[PDB]
């Protein structure tokens, strides 16, 4: 479970855009969704939920 | 922001701030 | 030797090919139903201002030469044939200059329009390409410097035109933060919500299906209303291990941040790239040239790299080591092997200057370039003035 | 090639619906069937006007087309030696064809 | 040599005659070109993801793949690109004169140097491998006549009809059809989902 | 034009000088 | 397997990427009730076979992540076979012991 | 002619040809494809009228 | 809506038969430029071409 907290702790995660296609009649705003990144410092490897 | 300010639409791209300039009423709002 | 460094240099000085391309690119964070309306407004001029050269024009949108993304879109113009269109004004030389200065007045798009070169297979775009290969050794973005530098730093033109960006500038991000704390406090585990993110909006592929007799997809997502303002980020639910719903904004908010939607490895740093072309009347010679002193103003660790059509144009340059400088060379000999002598040899290439002196003068007068097609030129013209001089010199060294 | 892309699209075609079209908006076939024909074009203003300059300074038809049939037959003779070391029939060869 | 061939005009004849003929069957023979080949050899790999950033697939899909790919002889320059819509083009280049299929082959398996670091979900798509050059040739297809007919349906009768004869054709080393086929859309109700309490997955 | 103008000087002018340079007086 | 399952799922799949092949002349396909296929591609005379299988095999790694899991593990085979055998060994020396 | 008195298979005897990377069989062999995206069935039935 | 293809040893027929007529001409002439290489005349290397 340490292994499968690691799995599913540091991801990468797709998640899309705000105005993505195909989006309604009039749609002004479009970015990008940054969700989960993956971690890179060993201090955010320490607070890792168990 | 304030009531009478006049926010800048269409011509964003070829304006930076600081620059005297001429203005017209967009087309490309849906109002 | 004067008149030799006075002429400009080129290679292959293009042809109209009926054909045109033609990018936009809307500010950055824009959707493309505002791209769309400068695509058709930019189709519609072309087809009844520009009927008489312009046939048909095929626009695609979400993609152009300088990346993709809901801000891009260009166009193919198939002009007319070259039977259908007399006169030196419906070449596409005159028609990009004539459609270039009308994009102007489309404020919302820096459109533009090019030709692509004489060669298809090399190059897509007529002009000098020069890429900002920028070895500072620095961190993976904290390099905007050389960005900086490219925007208009390096675009202080004194006889370019149409010098343009091909990445894009960085746009609006929307990081969406998750604490995992009070999300598993509440029973719902991290990888539930890592699905629920990525199905909904991420637009997930579960397996196939099959219609008519072949294999297609099938897809999952949310509907259009609900993922189209941040707001709707919080209109969905994750059930916990209690089985009941938490929604999806008591575990997690939002915030603005800048990024680039294009990033590039270019020979090992990610450099930009810069298109542009020679103003009407000069070569690319002095273009590639002109370049040269706005180069100067540069940071620490940048620099200039020729890539692509303009590769050959500074690792061929001018052959002076073995174009005719080792083609009249052994000349020399395979005539001293024929004429038995020394210095009748020598007199018959004594005289390759006499030829040339004209060839210089019929591309300074018509007002071409030094390019392949002349070098080929002048290698013909040796020749001519050696053949001249051998058939009126054999006649003179056989009757002596 | 464009022509097997052409009879690809002419075998199939009656399959496809009459409630559908098909347009070719952007095209490089053109091109090449009109900078081929034009270089045979001056071709043939190269092989009867170089007659003209013999006909002229030897002031006899008999002893001007002496030359005019040994030049078409030197030039086809190319054709042979090119086409033996791979190389394709194009303006680069024919430029040269024109030049000599 | 001389003074063989002139009292011997028949002689003479003959061997221009098939030099003639030698030449003049040749040229229904070799293909008929506007340009030679001028462009450097080059060959690129893409691959597609549904809904990513551009920061997920630079930093791992590009860096470790590039460097492997310098030591290839005959080469003049290599680059990369990453999308924001989800796409990546790790195209490479190389000198004029080398053979295109030994100089695919190279680069094929230098490359497998770096292939387990994928994920699944764009491992099922794979890394299409063309010799693309950098352009197109021609473009095919339109709207129906008489209507009826969206932007989507006529991609789908393109990709599902006319593609798989034109992608085995002569010629065609690379196609980029503005569009895609069908696939069966799920659209999720976020309002009608905890109305029963369930989630996407 | 590069070959046009390179060869009718060629000829206007090499006519004159390769029989003046035949005539060069270090061939003795 | 089924002849419908294997060619829905194994074949089309795997002929729906083969694209960009050189030199290719056609591809025939069947798939048996017995759970098998055979995709023998031909193409035209005069081409080496070695940059032939790995060019046919280059493409057959993009598709084989599509496939199920339960036909990878079994393990696909790309052979540069004519179409025919050439001998036979192997038999019993019969003393009941061994069966077929 | 002998092989026509076992009554229930199709039995049929034949020799390779003289090379043999050529064919299976001696004669011709013919593909009757379909392109529009009509069914399995009515492509028997033209098998069968064929 | 369907259609047909030819495969197998019988696919190379389609794109150009057996070419003996197609030969047997140019054999012709080649061999009637060569005998008139050594009998040094036309009427004399066509009546013993035939």
């Amino acid at each position: 479970d340490v292994s499968s907290a690691i799995q599913a702790q540091n991801v990468q995660i797709s998640s899309g855009q705000l105005g993505g296609l195909p989006a309604v009649k009039g749609q002004q705003l479009n970015a990008t969704i940054i969700g989960k990144t993956r971690l890179q410092t060993a201090e955010q490897f320490e607070n890792i939920l168990l | 922001l304030n009531a009478g300010d006049k926010i800048i639409t269409e011509g964003l791209q070829f304006v930076q701030p600081g620059v005297e300039v001429k203005t017209v009423p967009a087309k490309n709002v849906a109002s | 030797i004067w008149m030799f460094t006075r002429i400009p240099t080129a290679f292959l000085p293009d042809e109209d090919q009926g054909v045109l391309f033609a990018q936009v690119q809307t500010p950055p964070g824009s959707s493309a139903e505002r791209t769309q309306v400068v695509v058709d407004s930019m189709r519609e001029y072309l087809l009844e201002k520009e009927s008489s050269s312009v046939s048909s024009v095929f626009t695609v949108t979400g993609f152009n030469f300088a990346g993709r993304g809901q801000s891009s879109g260009m166009a193919f113009i198939m002009l007319k044939p070259w039977e259908e269109r007399p006169g030196g004004e419906n070449s596409v030389f005159e028609l990009a200059k004539r459609a270039q200065m009308h994009f102007f007045s489309f404020k919302d798009a820096m459109v533009f329009a090019f030709a692509p070169p004489s060669v298809l297979e090399l190059g897509n775009a007529t002009g000098f390409d020069l890429f900002l290969q920028d070895q500072a050794g620095v961190g993976h973005e904290v390099l905007l410097q050389a960005r900086n530098k490219f925007l208009m730093l390096a675009a202080q033109n004194p006889a370019l035109q149409r010098v343009r960006p091909n990445g894009m500038s960085d746009e609006p991000q929307y990081k969406l933060e998750i604490d995992d704390e009070k999300a598993s406090a509440l029973g719902v585990s991290l990888a539930d919500i890592n699905s629920t993110v990525s199905i909904a909006w991420g637009s997930s592929y579960v397996n196939d299906f099959i219609d008519r007799g072949r294999v297609k997809r099938v897809y999952l997502q949310g509907r259009p209303d609900a993922r189209m303002n941040p707001d709707d980020l919080s209109k969905w639910y994750v059930r916990n291990d209690k089985g009941e719903m938490v929604p999806f904004n008591a575990f997690a908010t939002g915030k603005w941040e800048y990024g680039s939607p294009k990033l590039e490895r270019y020979n090992g740093v990610p450099a930009m790239e810069i298109l542009g072309e020679p103003a009407p009347g000069l070569s690319s010679g002095d273009a590639m040239a002109a370049v040269e002193e706005i180069v100067k103003q540069l940071p620490k660790g940048v620099g200039y790299s020729w890539t692509g059509l303009s590769y050959e144009e500074r690792l061929s340059g001018s052959q002076a080591p073995a174009l005719y400088a080792l083609s009249l060379l052994v000349v020399f000999l395979c005539l001293a092997a024929l004429y038995e002598s020394w210095s009748i040899p020598f007199s018959v290439m004594l005289v390759v200057p006499l030829g040339v002196i004209g060839a210089l003068l019929a591309t300074s007068m018509r007002g071409l370039s030094n390019d392949v097609f002349f070098q080929v030129g002048l290698l013909t013209t040796i020749g001519l003035s050696a053949k001249n001089a051998i058939l009126i010199v054999e006649f003179a060294k056989e009757l002596h | 090639t464009a022509k097997a892309i052409r009879q690809t699209i002419a075998n199939l075609e009656p399959f496809m619906p009459q409630g559908m079209k098909v347009v070719y908006p952007y095209d490089t076939t053109p091109v090449v069937s009109a900078s081929i024909h034009e270089v045979v074009k001056t071709l043939g203003e190269a092989i009867l006007l170089v007659f003209l300059v013999m006909y002229l300074f030897l002031q006899n038809f008999r002893a001007t087309l002496i030359p005019t049939i040994a030049v078409p037959v030197v030039l086809l003779g190319t054709f042979g030696v090119l086409a033996a070391f791979g190389f394709s029939i194009n303006t680069l060869t024919m430029f040269g064809m024109v030049l000599a | 040599m001389s003074k063989f061939f002139i009292d011997r005009p028949i002689f003479a004849w003959v061997i221009a005659l098939v030099i003639m003929l030698a030449g003049g069957l040749s040229i229904l023979s070799l293909p008929v070109n506007q340009y030679p080949a001028i462009a450097p050899p080059a060959i690129a790999v893409q691959v597609s993801y549904p809904g990513a950033s551009a920061e997920t697939v630079q930093d791992t899909v590009v860096q470790v793949i590039e460097q492997q790919m310098n030591g290839i002889d005959n080469l003049r320059y290599i680059s990369s690109e990453s999308n924001s819509d989800g796409s990546m083009t790790i195209t490479v280049t190389f000198e004029q004169g080398t053979d295109p299929d030994i100089a695919q082959v190279q680069v094929q398996n230098k490359l497998q140097l770096a292939t387990p670091l994928l994920p699944q979900e764009v491992q099922r798509q794979g890394i299409r491998v063309t010799k693309a050059v950098k352009n197109f040739l021609m473009v095919v297809g339109v709207v129906s006549t008489d209507g009826s007919m969206t932007k989507e349906d006529l991609s789908n009768y393109i990709v599902s009809n006319i593609q798989d004869p034109l992608s085995r054709t002569k010629g065609v080393g690379d196609f980029q059809v503005f569009g895609s086929q069908y696939s069966m859309r799920i659209w999720l109700d976020p309002a009608k989902l905890n109305s029963y309490q369930l989630t996407p997955g | 034009t590069g070959v046009i103008g390179g060869m009718v000087t060629a000829t206007v002018l090499a006519i004159f000088w390769v029989p003046l340079f035949y005539v060069a007086v270090s061939t003795l």
